[PDB]
RNA sequence: AAUCCAUGACCAAAGAAUCGUCACAAAUCGAAGCUUACAAAAUGGAGUAAAAUUUUGUUUACUCAGUAAUAUGCUUUGGGUUGAAAGUCUCCCACCAAUUCGUAUGCGGAAAACGUAAUGAGAUUUAAAAAAAUUGUUUAAAUCAACUCAUUAAGGAGGAUGCCC
RNA sequence: AAACCAUAGUUAUGACGAUUGCUCUUUCCCGUGCUGGAUCGAGUAACCCAAUGGAGCUUACUAUUCUUGGUCCAUGGAUU
RNA sequence: AAACACAAA
């Protein structure tokens, strides 16, 4: 028999959350603006421990005691901020709709949280993020001239 | 075809008119990759259309190629250019041209370049818009090998 | 005949003939009808024909992995082929109750 | 291809100038979108029943896409259309939609009385119908009028976005969302993200979780969100120019 | 008068076969591409540098337009040559009612130009 | 004893199909394909319109392949595939006018702890089941049904018997 | 240093919506009947799941937890 | 997980 696994690629985004200085409208310039970097105070047990309050705030007990069967953070690293989020192929919705609902970090506010991919392999997930990562140095040269 | 793009920059051209696209390519792409004022280099400049008689452009190019005078050291080099459809007429009249030219136990040095024009079309929806890229294929060919011009972007041959 | 849009045929398939009134829908979902969003539209509702049309039997139901679609290999009435001013043709199978649309080309052999 | 047609303008009412912090509060909202991924924008804009329209066709719209947004729309390359909502309370001191449906794209409602609905099913040329979410809806939402107005063409508008806001109007969001969505006997939702600020901007994924987890199908969330925001565009720019 | 035409003679060992697309006439855009990047990404598997890009009469357009993509999308250098195709054709000379495919073949010599395009990763 | 009705036990066959939908010059939970490069316009294509030139020749402005291609799209199918994917079962997946199972041995079969056909017998008192694999029960032991073992080499001709005739 | 190759191919084989058909039960009609027709309802099974391909054998399945065909010196009731 | 073995149990 085979256990269903479903991994959960996701990204942390940093909106420049300031009115009083004027921005330059591209693509580069904005994808640059976004993917700034993540702060030191950044890490898996920190992460997971946020996304296991706001699972319990947002659905419940139930809610909660369904999900965290097999609810790990099996690859992240803060220089880049892509992390892999394993769970169940019936939870996929409720991690998703968390992730969704995820506010802030309890020392770190101002950023949003966007799922990228969706697969119930890893190698498919690594093949993905190469791909994604390939497809940002493009626009970088672009820019660049 | 809404608008005519080259070089991130929009121009004012249209591509089923070939005067004025060959116009714009003889005045500005050219001088923008070679330059006539630090060396001492003729260079005639000539766009081939499909319309254009193969023969007819074979006994210019062929007069074209010994125009200057050799005495005072000059280097001359013809630079054909075409777009669109027509870089196969443009390369079946330089193919004529070398094949007719290289029977009499000389050479023909050539140096190619590819660069595109970007043209904006509306999409089958209303909310679509669609992007196309038009060639532009440059090719100069002359008699000697070294050349004082800027040619370090072009294709030797 | 060759599938030229979503289709799947299959051995012991049946051909009919696109009648008249509903020539020009045919025409244009081979030209190409779109949604709002940018892709294909086919959920559409067919104008099932008559039962006097059938021209022919596919003998050779198979994907044409050279081309990309479906290859039918049928067999069609001469007179009938005169008949018609088009070349375009409607496909089904013996359990399906879907027609594909295609065009078919003379085989000398 | 995702379409966002409930961005709010900093502005209430005719009399109050906008400022240079809301429209660059406004640009790194836009610049969010498009960064989370996005293709069709449509600003929104809250105006009152009660509120004095000018006697003009120049000045109707305060946005002014060409001379703002113009520039964003040829650099980052996206569009953006107009729309506004009504916030209708009485029927009085109105009568007016010839004006107002050529100048804007898309028009919307926000009935909260009875009346209100009543109003709106029956003689308003309106393509959305939007509640205060954050707030009590009015009365009940039933079958009865719903109906009706849906099998017209006329669609429900549901905001993601005021949910992100507090976390006591989440319970009565979450109460009229599953009101809505068994009223509307889930064929015509169509959703849009009412957020002034760029920290409450999510993707396509996690909103249809979201709206998958509170009642509605896999398959009518895609539907709805791609095919029926692109008619209700399409249709707005059918009404403005024949 | 009935003329047939056969492709070109085509002597490609056992690599150069492998990291080269024909541009077929009929040969959609986006395939051309797939098929292209397929290419550069097992190029240096089959132990090659470039990937050669060969069509001649109606697809020289595309194939230039396919160059000019990948000329300034992905930043990658190419290379393009003009060569000359020979292409055989067999033709029916006049010298009861036999049939049209089956009489007298002579072979004819034609002489194309066609681009090679190459493209480095 | 014949027929019908209802239950129970045992043997045998198969594993319903069709349509639509799911953002990103790439995507999806995934996969494959749309590459023997040409529209006889390369025997240095076919013509029209103007100037000048004592016709040729030359410079400008156009037509012809139209069933024309249409830019990350498009078509297809995916866990019992001519029922068990399950199982610590067997075998093929180089050859050998021959120390190489040179095996014309009931039939089919390349082989197989492989399928089936006719007759006789048997039950820790038996050829062998009880006090290599597989299986919860795991052949029988009034009769039937099921398992095991022991014999029956292919084709042509003559005579006898039984049936329609 | 590759031989890389599946009309599923390497922990994948998803998500719902719609249509026909199949088994019983509460209804009406022609001719008794007819894989005769239409409403009120319930259910679509289990064993279980590929990792290179084919054949043989054995072993798990089908009780309101879908079905189908035949047999029985098995019993139960009725006629001759 | 699957798949393998004159293993191991
Ligand atoms: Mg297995
Ligand atoms: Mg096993
Ligand atoms: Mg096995």
């Amino acid at each position: 028999v085979r256990l269903k696994s479903r991994y959960i690629l996701f990204e942390i985004i940093f909106p420049p959350t300031d009115t009083n200085v004027e921005e330059s409208v591209s693509k580069a310039d904005i994808l640059l603006s976004h993917h700034r970097a993540s702060p030191a105070d950044v890490s898996i047990k920190s992460i997971l421990q946020e996304i296991r309050r706001s699972l319990s705030l947002n659905l419940g007990d139930y809610g909660s005691a369904k999900c965290n069967s097999l609810l790990q953070l099996k690859y992240f690293s803060n220089k880049t901020s892509t992390g892999i989020i394993r769970c169940h192929r019936e939870d996929c919705d409720l991690v998703i709709m968390a992730l969704m609902l995820m506010s802030k970090i309890g020392d770190v506010d101002g950023l949003i949280v966007n799922p990228v991919k969706v697969s119930g392999t890893i190698k498919k997930i690594e093949q993905f993020a190469m791909r994604r990562n390939s497809k940002i140095l493009n626009i970088i040269k672009c820019s660049q001239s | 075809i809404n608008g005519v793009y080259y070089n991130e920059i929009s121009r004012d051209l249209d591509i089923s008119s070939s005067t004025q696209c060959l116009r714009f390519l003889k005045e500005t792409v050219i001088p923008s990759l070679a330059n006539n004022g630090n060396n001492s280099t003729s260079i005639q400049y000539h766009g081939i259309s499909k319309n254009d008689n193969i023969k007819k452009s074979v006994n210019k190019l062929d007069k074209q190629i010994n125009m200057a005078d050799r005495s005072l050291g000059l280097q001359q080099v013809v630079c054909i250019f075409s777009y669109g459809p027509h870089i196969q007429k443009m390369l079946s009249i330089l193919e004529i041209f070398k094949k007719g030219y290289i029977k009499n136990n000389k050479k023909i040095y050539q140096w190619n370049k590819l660069t595109s024009f970007d043209i904006k079309r509306e999409g089958r929806n209303e909310l679509q818009e669609e992007r196309l890229k038009v060639p532009i294929l440059v090719t100069l060919v002359s008699d000697s090998e070294i050349i004082d011009l800027n040619l370090h972007s072009f294709t030797k041959q | 005949c060759t599938l030229l849009e979503r289709g799947h045929p299959k051995d012991n398939a049946r051909i009919y003939q696109v009648p008249e009134k509903d020539l020009e829908h045919w025409l244009q979902l081979a030209k190409g009808v779109y949604r709002p969003n940018g892709r294909k539209d086919h959920d559409l509702k067919i104008p099932l024909p008559e039962v006097h049309d059938l021209i022919g039997f596919i003998t050779s139901g198979t994907y044409h992995l050279n081309c990309g679609n479906g290859m039918g290999i049928g067999f069609i009435d001469h007179h009938a082929a005169i008949r018609q001013p088009t070349r375009y043709v409607l496909i089904r199978n013996v359990g399906t109750n879907t027609y594909r649309l295609g065009e078919w080309s003379k085989i000398s052999v | 291809m995702l379409v966002d047609l409930n961005v709010p303008w900093p502005q209430n009412s005719y009399a109050d100038k906008v400022t240079s912090q809301a429209v660059n509060n406004l640009i790194k909202t836009l610049s969010t979108l498009h960064m989370l991924g996005y293709t069709h924008i449509a600003i929104n804009f809250t105006v009152n029943h009660s509120e004095k329209f000018p006697n003009d066709v120049k000045l109707l719209n305060p946005i002014d896409i060409k001379r703002r947004f113009g520039e964003l729309m040829d650099r980052t390359g996206l569009k953006l259309y107009s729309r506004i909502t009504l916030i209708i309370d009485d029927p009085s001191k109105g009568q007016s939609l010839s004006k107002i449906s050529q100048a804007f794209d898309i028009v919307a409602a926000l009935p909260i009385s009875e009346k209100g609905l009543t109003l709106s099913t029956t003689n308003l040329d309106i393509d959305l119908l939007t509640f205060q979410y954050g707030s009590r809806l009015p009365t009940f939402l039933k079958h009865k009028s719903i109906c009706s107005c849906v099998n017209r063409g006329v669609k429900l508008e549901i905001v993601y976005g005021y949910a992100l806001r507090d976390v006591q109007a989440r319970r009565q969001f979450v109460s009229n969302v599953r009101s809505v969505i068994r009223s509307s006997r889930s064929r015509g939702i169509v959703i849009g993200s009412g957020a002034m600020s760029p920290l409450e901007c999510r993707n396509i994924l996690g909103v249809t979780s979201l709206i998958k987890n509170l009642g509605l199908p896999s398959d009518r969330c895609s539907k709805a969100m791609g095919d029926l925001a692109s008619l209700v565009l399409l249709n707005g720019r059918l009404r403005n120019k024949s | 008068k009935r003329v047939t035409k056969h492709p070109s003679l085509k002597t490609l060992t056992h690599k150069q076969i492998h990291t080269t697309i024909f541009v077929k006439s009929t040969t959609p855009y986006v395939s051309a591409l797939k098929r292209i990047n397929k290419f550069l990404d097992s190029v240096h598997k089959q132990g090659s540098s470039y990937v050669a890009v060969l069509g001649m009469g109606k697809a020289v357009e595309k194939t230039l337009a396919l160059g000019c993509h990948f000329q300034d999308q992905k930043n990658k250098k190419i290379e393009v040559y003009t060569k000359t195709i020979e292409v055989l054709d067999e033709v029916i000379t006049e010298g009861s009612d036999v049939e049209d495919d089956d009489k007298e073949t002579q072979l004819k010599k034609r002489a194309v130009s066609g681009v090679e395009l190459r493209i480095y990763v």
